[PDB]
RNA sequence: CAGAAGAAGCACCGGCUAACUCCGUGCCAGCAGCCGCGGUAAUACGGAGGGUGCAAGCGUUAAUCGGAAUUACUGGGCGUAA
């Protein structure tokens, strides 16, 4: 199972506003946070651009638990958000219905609000690959790194065997060592390392999401 | 080009009451004069002759309020000017308008004048100034404007001015808010706490 | 010439491009100028706090 | 002398051991397998810089096709006997680098474990933060508490680049007046011990502390 | 007319030279105009607190004269220091 990650295209600021009676008791949260896509590898960057007396301080921790929860969860195929920044730049509140659950609550809504307008996508798992084999069985491994969506950025000879480096999806990458011992003849060896998320392509990535949804 | 910190720490430094605050209440209930400021303030290291001169020179900007290249400037024209490099300085910074209106008692503190000068409160010789740093010559009239007349800082500071000994030099009438520049302040009507001739070397050095 | 690179820490290589200037590093015989910190392709110290001028590190 | 190599070395000469005898199981080519036998030899030669008899004795049979795993663990052994321990702080002094934290605990690391640790850190639950400590590129001890997530997810680890349970750590900026913060962080490793193992390169830590 | 509202930084604190402690490091990392400082109680390194000096600037580098009576006209020397 290859471990997709979520990440938002687009930079979005909304505005997550809960108000209900639970327990015959009014519970009301209201959160305004920014959400923009962070740098590869960055991870989650949560800023409080709170001065005072828009949130109540006890919870405002309870709002970025809510964030990180609602980020594990995931907004799309329930892959954890990634490379996501928020910011929590306004909020209103009522001391009486305010609660610490209801401004969670109220996160989550915000969240679910930039989802819809940050336009989330899917990142798979990408692992750069070393494969060395003879220069004969070269031009099928090439053919082979194509076929899996890989890219070839440059081939180093060694002697008579060849080095490829290449950059394969994980997904794509198993079942590669079978296919190098048919390519090769048995005589090719690779190895194969993580490197980055990159989006996964649209088409795939909606079958994805159908899979996920059903 | 002004110094907005805490005004009682440069007399604490001075180890004397430079006059900063208004003095409705004596300075040592605000702070302990007699210690120097900060953590090692306590301990009372002993001054080199730079450091005396240093100190001497720095009372006075302090007292006055005007920034070293200013100062340098005034006693370059002390110097200039014939007489008393030292008394001529000490006339110079007598001579700003900003030292008149406190010493006239229309602000309480030289900062407070400082601000009336500045807001365009005080008009000299029926024309208004907003120069701290204006040189008011002998038989000029310094006048508060009407307008700045209903301000309730300028009664009481008049008040504050009748504890203080009134300057000699100086003419002021109260209610109508005007006053003087009869004379150029003598030496002998200054405080002789100051002294000039450290200043005068530092400057040679 | 020879010219001492300043502060703790540097990202210099060959054929990176610096500013030098004057000032001769006692003990190191025949230096007789300094790199400037946070010119070209030099940078300033990391976790520097005081004298950052010196050392070409911008207002935490 | 014995020669002296740190851990996230020896975490990488063990990596290259068990990648280069992988090519004797796999690879039917002696050609390519002699290929990777000189590269891997360099590499180990290059991480011990210097190679004594005994370090000779062990690439020699590493060189062999018919090395065995169990010759392979005796080989690591001896590689690991070269290996230096990292330096536990005093007890005053950890307090000293957590003065934040008062009367801060640290549990017993085995003395394996800091023989091979790049980094030492421990997670405290009633605290929901994991602590660590770490000797940087000046070689000061260095301490950090950030809130580690209670849940734990499959995915690549950032500070040993290696897909592992993985638990969102976030490091909090000094609070200002207002009551504003900052907090930086990235999916790693919950077991810091795992985390040390799977690392083979010091910077790769140092890059997530660049981060936070 | 409205409202303190919209407006403070830089260098330095062993002696020379105004301004001192703590912590870290332990001839390392570094500092340095000069004399020097650093090998486990560093006012000298790095950070922090406090302080000093200047201030929309403050430091650094380069450059000239000064201090230099150290080319001596003003105004020096030559027994042993040239
Ligand atoms: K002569
Ligand atoms: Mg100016
Ligand atoms: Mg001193
Ligand atoms: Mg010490
Ligand atoms: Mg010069
Ligand atoms: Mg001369
Ligand atoms: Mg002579
Ligand atoms: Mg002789
Ligand atoms: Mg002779």
């Amino acid at each position: 199972m290859v471990s997709y990650r979520e990440t938002f295209k687009s930079s979005a600021q909304v505005q997550g506003k809960f108000s209900r009676q639970s327990g015959g008791r009014g519970q009301y949260g209201d959160v305004h946070i920014e959400f923009t896509p962070n740098e590869t590898g960055a991870g989650f960057e949560f800023e409080n651009a709170i001065v005072g007396g828009v949130v109540p301080r006890e919870y405002i921790p309870s709002v970025e638990a809510g964030l990180k929860d609602a980020m594990e969860n995931g907004v799309l195929a329930g892959y954890p958000l990634i490379d996501v920044k928020a910011k929590l730049y306004d909020g209103s509140y009522h001391d009486v219905d305010s609660s610490e659950m209801a401004f969670k609550i109220a996160a989550s809504l915000a969240l679910k609000e930039a989802a819809k307008k940050c336009d989330p996508v899917i990142l798979e798992p990408m692992m750069k690959v070393t494969i060395e084999m003879p220069e004969e069985y070269m031009g099928d491994i090439m053919g082979d790194v194509t076929s899996r969506r890989g890219r070839v950025d440059g081939m180093e000879p060694r002697g008579n065997a060849q080095v490829v480096n290449a950059y394969v999806p994980l997904s794509e990458m198993f079942g590669y060592a079978t296919s190098l011992r048919s390519n090769t003849q048995g005589r090719g060896t690779y190895t194969m390392y993580f490197d980055h998320y990159a989006e996964v392509p649209k088409s795939i990535a909606e079958d994805i999401i159908k899979k996920n949804k059903g | 080009a002004r110094y907005l910190g805490p005004k009682l720490k440069l007399s604490r430094r001075e180890g004397t009451d430079l006059f900063l605050k208004s003095g409705v209440r004596a300075i040592d209930t605000k702070c302990k004069i007699e210690q120097a400021p900060g953590q090692h303030g306590a301990r009372k290291p002993r001054l080199s002759d730079y450091g005396v001169q240093l100190r001497e020179k720095q009372k006075v900007r302090r007292i006055y309020g005007v920034l070293e290249r200013q100062f340098r400037n005034y006693y370059k024209e002390a110097a200039r000017l014939k007489g008393n490099t030292g008394e001529n300085l000490l006339a110079l910074l007598e001579g700003r308008l900003d030292n008149v209106v406190y010493r006239m008692g229309f602000g309480a503190t030289r900062a407070e004048a400082r601000q009336l000068v500045s807001h365009k409160a005080i008009m000299v010789n029926g024309r208004v100034v907003n120069i701290a740093s204006y040189q008011v010559s002998p038989n000029d009239v310094v006048s508060i404007r009407e307008k700045a007349k209903k301000q309730s800082r300028v009664k009481a500071a008049l008040e504050l001015a009748e504890q203080r000994e009134k300057p000699t030099w100086l003419e002021v009438d109260a209610g109508k808010m005007e006053g003087t520049f009869k004379r150029k302040p003598e030496r002998s009507d200054l405080s002789a706490d100051i002294n000039e001739h450290l200043i005068v070397e530092l400057y040679s050095k | 010439v020879t010219s001492y690179i300043g502060g703790e820490g540097h990202n210099l290589q060959e054929h990176s491009v610096i500013l030098i200037r004057g000032g001769r590093v006692k003990d190191l015989p025949g230096v007789r100028y300094h790199t400037v910190r946070g010119a070209l392709d030099c940078s300033g110290v990391k976790d520097r706090k005081q004298a950052r001028s010196k050392y070409g590190v911008k207002r935490p | 002398m014995k020669t002296m190599i740190y851990p996230h070395q020896y975490n990488y000469i063990r990596s290259v051991i068990l990648r280069l005898k992988n090519v004797y199981k796999t690879v039917n080519d002696k050609e390519t397998v002699k290929v990777i036998q000189s590269e891997t030899y360099n590499d180990i030669n290059e991480i011990f810089g210097h190679i004594d008899d005994d370090i000779e004795e062990s690439l020699k049979v590493l060189m062999n096709i018919r090395l065995s795993n169990k010759e392979i663990e005796a080989i690591l052994n001896k590689f690991l006997e070269y290996v230096v321990p990292f330096e536990l702080p005093s007890p005053q002094k950890l307090q000293k680098v957590f003065k934040k934290v008062k009367k801060i605990k640290i549990p017993q690391f085995e003395e394996y474990d800091l023989k091979v640790s790049s980094f030492v850190g421990w997670n405290e639950l009633a605290s929901n933060r994991k602590y660590i400590i770490y000797y940087d590129e000046k070689k000061q001890l260095k301490g950090l508490y950030g809130e580690i997530s209670n849940q734990v997810v499959k995915g690549f680890c950032t500070i040993c680049n290696k897909e592992s349970n993985v638990s969102l750590f976030m490091k909090k900026s000094k609070t200002n007046s207002d009551g504003q913060y900052v907090k930086k962080g990235d999916y790693i490793c919950r077991d810091s011990i795992h985390c040390n193992k799977q690392l083979t390169d010091i910077n790769q830590f140092y890059n997530f502390i660049d981060k936070l």
